[PDB]
RNA sequence: UUAAUUGGAUUCAACGCCGGGAACCUCACCGGGGGCGACGGCAGGAUGAAGGCCAGGCUGAAGGUCUUGCCGGACGCGCCGAGAGGAGGUGCAUGGCCGCCGUCAGCUCGUACCGUGAGGCGUCCACUUAAGUGUGGUAACGAGCGAGACCCGCGCCCCCAGUUGCCAGUCCCUCCCGCUCGGGAGGGAGGCACUCUGGGGGGACUGCCGGCGAUAAGCCGGAGGAAGGGGCGGGCGACGGUAGGUCAGUAUGCCCCGAAACCCCCGGGCUACACGCGCGCUACAAUGGGCGGGACAAUGGGUGCCGACCCCGAAAGGGGGAGGUAAUCCCCUAAACCCGCCCUCAGUUCGGAUCGCGGGCUGCAACUCGCCCGCGUGAAGCUGGAAUCCCUAGUACCCGCGCGUCAUCAUCGCGC
């Protein structure tokens, strides 16, 4: 079968596991409350996910 | 418990309009916004074209609403199209305007006049953009151009002013676009009157 | 009777005080009485992340924040108003849940 | 360094020669009557104007007008 | 040094930094194996292309190939151009973001005047301020952005609220002690008194006295006050420069790879060790070590998860399992501190590195290389040369706790 050589494995834990939601990078993930985004994305989108910053 | 709730139902909007925003680049997508009643939602999206986003009567917004619908959540979702609020005062309409024209070919001298001219016409305090790429040389530069007042630090210059940024492909590589329109009402804290007798 | 008790939640402080002074005002109108808006702990979830892209330069950090006020109402059960609080129409930015004791 | 900013004065000196019989030299007499007379809504601000126009009468009647 | 020990950063402003606590993945690195050309044309194709399997060899393991013969029903990398894809090159081709001069006090404009001109004046002088913040004089008169104002917390008072928060004064019942006159502990009925939670107002202005300075700007001292002279702590970083860092977060032009430098899978490495250095943790003991008792917190988190309560085990842990989508149930009776007994100035009852054997948890997998428990062995170390760092008040020092990363593992980062 050609479609058994290109074809990933279902990882469940590791840094392997989760990717970014808009971005798509493996690594430094906030999980904080649910959202899964990068620490970079995050930081750039957040005044229009309704956060500000009091302090 | 509740706080996943409210930060779950935020970020639908933004990959929404992440995603709008490529999908109608030209005809200048304003922005949008969900209204999220029993049996459906309803979903609105300020173009500047209504033509081009509707279709050859009506043969996009099917793509637009299965796609919305296949690859995102909203499960009953219902699309319109509607004219922009104030679009001399909107900086992330101005942006792309500004972006267009340049990789159209016209000069970026001619560009930025017109369109300060323009706004500060329809009615704005202050306006101010800033271009800066590998314009006319081989080295990187960066002009700029302004026109009144303009709060740049503080609390009143977060939300009173609207800013937006673009970029602009072109033969020799890519130019940043970022401008910054005051409305016609800045009430700054120093704006103190008497009323009279 | 069975002393229903409603439970609103939201992030705009202002848009909820008008929502509550609705349901004051409707039970008032009719006869009924009511526990006023009873304020509950405000929950504030907190980001902490670092600012540089890559990792020279000094270590300078965000604080990024997100409240969330809420509130409580204790009522009676009457159909004139258990049917009155039902075209309340709540804007979009709150959340609104009802359930009898 | 209590310097008194520049707006500040540019309005008390405004509103001390218009209604020049409306303000006593008690603080917290003329601290109510600013808030009415004008459109400030801060807090600290209609104090230190009160605190200057103050100054300005009492040291205006009393003679010599610097 | 190695088959590989992948790269970027080198004074301040590189060295617990790239959120970098890497068993597989992350992964870019060494050994091996297998897949991938939308689209236009070429040899060929319903006499049947592309394309798929029970069993057996090769193989680390595999219809991946070959042996074996079954099937499927139209296309065709065996040929040419192109095209995906690229953690491949270039931060000295760019965008965005961020560090530093610097939270320093600067940077300009309109008109007029002075110079043939680059330019100047305003922006200079005198005193004053945290400040190009002010008050006076002046070929200057007015303005813009930065500073201040603005936003969020802390400390004091008042009004509105009373459940899932609190229980003082009344009212019943039960139970204990000097046997009860007195005192104490639980319940349940009722109430928002006090604390608390959080919406709205008040309060401080050099305002009031004395002295400097001109009599102006302003600066010293004293009251009354919960608070005093930006009230205390934070957020917000101007025009520009630094050919500073990042193409290895995303976006991106040019040049190379293009049956490979693209896409997957198994095993190794980043954890190697004569050595120089940066930041920390534990000690060199009495301003202490051990054993038994007694005291008092706050921030935060939980549905792929937090586990009260009961029972097995000496300990790690194991078998059951209420209540919780949250001011309700759980993490959660902190440590330094105090009283009583042993040690008595010793390489020791100080110090616990290094090693042997046995029991467990997470995991698809613990040798390379995870963490935890019990018994045993017991290294350097007796206060530190020239040098050098951090701190002005609920601050420095001393002691513990919570989130992050996370299937398990905190000498770290950010808060209490
Ligand atoms: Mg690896
Ligand atoms: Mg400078
Ligand atoms: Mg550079
Ligand atoms: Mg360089
Ligand atoms: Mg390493
Ligand atoms: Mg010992
Ligand atoms: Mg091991
Ligand atoms: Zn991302």
């Amino acid at each position: 079968a050609k479609a058994d050589y290109n074809k990933r494995k279902p990882r469940k834990f590791g840094k392997g596991a989760r990717r970014c939601i808009r971005c798509g990078q493996y690594g430094p993930i906030i999980r904080i409350h649910g959202l899964m985004l990068c620490r970079h994305c995050f930081r750039e989108v957040a005044p229009k996910l309704g956060f500000r910053k009091y302090e | 418990a509740i706080e996943r709730y409210f930060i779950r139902e935020a970020v639908k909007e933004m990959l929404i309009d992440e995603f709008l925003e490529k999908e109608l680049r030209r005809a200048g997508y304003g922005g949008l916004d969900i209204k999220k009643t029993p049996l459906g939602t309803k979903v609105i999206i300020f173009a500047a074209n209504p033509g081009y986003v509707i279709g050859r009567g009506g043969r996009r917004i099917r793509e637009l609403t299965r796609i919305l619908e296949r690859q995102f959540g909203l499960e009953n979702p219902q699309i319109d199209v509607q004219e922009i609020k104030n679009p001399y005062l909107n900086a992330k309409v101005q942006a792309v305007r500004i972006a267009q024209a340049l990789e159209r070919g016209i000069h970026f001298r001619r560009a930025a006049y017109a369109a300060m001219r323009a706004i500060m016409s329809n009615g704005a305090r202050g306006v101010e953009i800033r271009i800066s790429g590998k314009l006319t040389g081989e080295r990187a530069k960066s002009v700029r151009f302004y026109q009144g007042y303009l709060a740049k630090v503080g609390n009143p210059a977060e939300t009173l002013v609207s800013k937006g940024y673009a970029q602009a492909l072109l033969k020799l590589g890519v130019i940043g676009v970022k401008v910054a329109i005051m409305p016609p009402d800045a009430r700054l804290p120093d704006e103190i009157e008497i009323i009279e007798k | 009777m069975q002393k229903a008790r409603i439970k609103l939640a939201s992030t705009n402080v202002r848009s909820l005080e008008e929502v509550a002074n609705q349901i004051k005002q409707i039970a008032e109108r009719t006869g009924v009485r009511m526990s006023g808006p009873i304020p509950l702990p405000t929950k504030r979830i907190r980001i902490v992340t670092r600012k540089s892209p890559d990792g020279e330069g000094s270590a300078t950090f965000d604080r990024w924040e997100l409240r969330i006020h809420k509130r409580l109402i204790d009522i009676e059960a009457d159909e004139r108003a258990m049917r009155q609080i039902m075209r309340i129409r709540v804007p979009e930015d709150v959340t609104i849940e009802i359930e009898l004791i | 360094g209590k310097i008194r900013q520049g707006f500040i004065k540019r309005v008390a000196r405004e509103l001390f020669n218009k209604y020049p019989n409306e303000f006593t030299r008690d603080f917290e007499h003329n601290k109510k009557k600013v808030e009415e007379l004008t459109n400030v809504t801060s807090k600290k601000i209609r104090n230190r104007i009160a605190g200057y126009i103050t100054k300005l009468v009492r040291m205006k009647e009393e003679g010599k007008i610097l």
